[PDB]
């Protein structure tokens, strides 16, 4: 749960 | 063509799953609404006359009670979620989290129910000053040792188990059970006669008895207290709050979520008569 | 390393402890062995938990697989070993 | 007796 | 500050659980007022 | 965190999300059966 | 298991026990070992120095319920004949539950040549829930 | 003090108790040993439970892991001890 | 009376029932026995259950625990007695 | 007419079929044995499963407990028959 | 092709794996073994896992039925050969 | 104290039933003039050894 532009996170 | 193809995604965000034996179905807890619980047990018992028909009768005795104090910590985790992720992230991010954290906080109070010490978190049977059983005073946890330093006895093995069985109390024995790691669960199931044949018979019982596979308990070491006995229900009070305290806070991390939650959970042995120990000493 | 670590120790099993004993002549042994390999071949007398006592004419280095509860003084001449 | 290694008697 | 988190006591005072096995659910449990109970039991039997 | 009373708590660890595709490919058999059976052959061959 | 061919023979079914526990205390809830009916019958027939066969209708093992698969290599060299976990958890099935046929009486004229097919996929899911058993070293 | 107490004894076990033997010749033994262990050598008698006999030519220290019911007095030149 | 009466008597027991063997050649053995006791040293010949014989140069009290279906008589110089 | 012939064949158990071997030397044994009898006196060498080799001085007639999967021929000196 | 691949392997059992032993001397075994067959004869000097030590009178093939954790190298002047 | 030596008369009435003696409590069947089985009678309790 953390930012939508990094993919794994 | 192949951009018209768009792959179904599952229906709850899996995650893996994580052991959940943690000492609380087995013991007593206790819903708390203050900062502090105190248990009243008895350290001792009275006295019985058996009074004749004309003589006389005179005071007998009181049991003496002892209060046993529990410190009812917390425990808190603040994950930093993104507001741009639980708009368009159509799985309920919030209600995950939730689950995620509850699951974190009984995962993680499994390790101090066994082997916490007192700062800032609950303290285990493992930290409660043991002393040999035979010489057992109230103040303390009884072990029995089983021989040899390293692995078990060597003429005779696994009447460790038997002799730390028969010395816990009658009443105690009722309702009790062994608690281990899966890596001495392992070293006693691979036990074994003379023969080559394992000398044992989803709870995975042992001599009849259950056995909680914890995580969080040392392995066979030299001195090491690898395998607990007892009624725990009687023996170890947990309380708590019943519920998972959530604060989602905007501000600090301004386009950001972050979830502040946090239970509270305590507790120590109220019975030291009801547990014992495994040593490996001598 | 044992491979055996787990295996139990049974009366059939090889001699996992050793001791030296003496013949000690009306008090009886610390732990009585399973079986007694022979030092030094002579006589020597051995008596069983019942009390009866014979005396063996041993060889040099034989093993018995007698488990006797004391060895006394008055006819031992032979050394032994004791196996547990 | 038989084929075994054992201290034993038979 | 910390003198107004008065802890919380237990519901019921708890005890050390000694052993109540006692062979009064096993042997035969009889109600009696009176000073003594009688049991007449047959040491023999008849013949046929 | 096992927090403090007085500790200023700062962050915490977030799982990290992995993504595993199921590519879902297909299976398939073409038997030749007779116009003859299916007539002439009683049992209901197209359901067995 | 220790040797390379067999399991290991001084101490043998421990390559067995250590496979079960060291899978998970949560997984082997619901676990289920898998097998094939060759290396079953090989692990059945181990047994200790009396002969006797030391493993007391699913045909479980060590309480653990045993899948009889048939796809599974048999006990070689550096074969993986033992798996154990919950694959309940641990591997995922996706698929259309049903059966689409389509006869063709045009294409093989005299004949109808039914063309049936399902599509079904699937891999690992969980990685922590498969545990296997080699037999190398 | 013997850490084997509670095993059981079994016939493979080791000799836990000893008593000598004479040649008895027509009347049975107390307790039929589990093994003989010979004192002098010579030649000794034996007689099962079927009642068969036959003469054994045995050496001086020897045991002997046969469990007879009655030893003779005809042919036995040899002493043992049994062991039970 | 034996302690030992209720045991089961297994192949690794100690010998209850013995009988004398002759060389019988091509005439199997009554009962097999679990070890031969041999009294006169020298060579015998024996036959397994799948009939393949070797020569054995046994030498004079000893036990050797094997167990045959057939002794034959013509490389058989030692007198032996089965134990069974 | 064997009264064993239920029991199930140890690795204790006495030696129920016997093959004479051969010094084979880098071809493994057709059968590996539960112990070997040994005919002839001298040397001979052993190789386990793990493949490490020693030499045995082995005397005349002795048993071995041991349980070879090849006999090599380069310092074997004694001749030596197989129980299985 | 063994027969007995199935069967566990006990204390009681034949010897599977051989290696031989040097007289190590305050450093322990690689791992202990069930029996040691002498090479030599001689004396050897064992250590328990208790850690008392005696020395044996031993015989030059003999096999002797001990588990020993340490062969020290002080009064040992016997060549052996664990086995396991 | 209602349940407490209630508590404590149950398992002090134990003692009695098993090894108490006459005097002003119960006898336990241990203290019954023991005579050995085989050559038992109806007023003593039999043993075996």
């Amino acid at each position: 749960a953390l930012n939508s532009a990094v993919a794994a996170e | 063509g192949g951009y018209l193809v768009d792959p179904q995604t599952s229906e709850t965000i899996r995650g893996v799953l994580r052991s959940t034996a943690s000492l609380r179905q087995i013991a007593s807890v206790v819903n708390v609404e203050a900062t502090s619980f105190d248990v009243l047990v008895d350290k001792t018992d009275m006295g019985s006359g058996w009074a004749s028909e004309t003589a006389a009768l005179s005071e007998t005795a009181t049991p003496q009670i002892d209060r046993i104090t529990i410190p009812l910590h917390e425990l808190a985790a603040m994950p930093k979620a993104s507001q741009r992720l639980l708009d368009d992230s159509a799985f309920d991010i919030e209600t995950w989290l939730a689950n995620r954290i509850a699951d974190k906080f009984a995962r993680a109070e499994a390790a101090a129910f066994i082997s916490g010490d007192g700062v800032d978190k609950p303290t285990g049977f493992l930290t409660k000053t043991k002393v040999a059983n035979g010489a057992w005073a109230w103040g303390s946890l009884g072990y029995v040792a089983t021989g040899a330093a390293g692995d078990f006895a060597a003429v005779n093995a696994s009447d460790a188990v038997v002799d730390l069985v028969y010395a816990l109390g009658a009443e105690y024995r009722a309702n009790a059970s062994f608690v281990m790691n899966s890596k001495t669960a392992g070293a006693v199931r691979k036990m074994k006669d003379a023969d080559g044949r394992f000398l044992w018979a989803e709870p995975a019982r042992l001599m009849g008895y259950p056995v909680l596979i914890a995580e969080d308990m040392p392995d066979i070491a030299a001195n090491a207290y690898a395998i607990a006995f007892g009624d725990f229900g009687n023996g170890y009070t947990i309380a708590e709050r019943p519920d998972l305290r959530v604060l989602r806070d905007p501000f600090s991390a301004k386009p950001h979520v972050l979830f502040y939650a946090s239970k509270r959970v305590g507790g120590d042995v109220s019975d030291f008569a009801a547990i014992k120990l495994l040593k490996f000493a001598a | 390393m044992d491979v055996f670590a787990k295996h139990a120790v049974s009366l059939e099993s090889p001699a996992v402890r050793h001791y030296e004993i003496t013949p000690s002549d009306s008090t009886d042994l610390a732990r009585r062995p399973r079986a007694l390999r022979v030092q030094t071949g002579g006589t020597l007398v051995l008596r069983d938990e019942t009390g009866i006592t014979v005396t063996y004419t041993v060889f040099a280095g034989e093993i018995l697989p007698v488990r006797p509860v004391r060895v006394l003084a008055t006819g031992t001449t032979a050394t032994a070993v004791g196996w547990e | 007796i038989a084929l075994g290694l054992g201290l034993g008697l038979a």
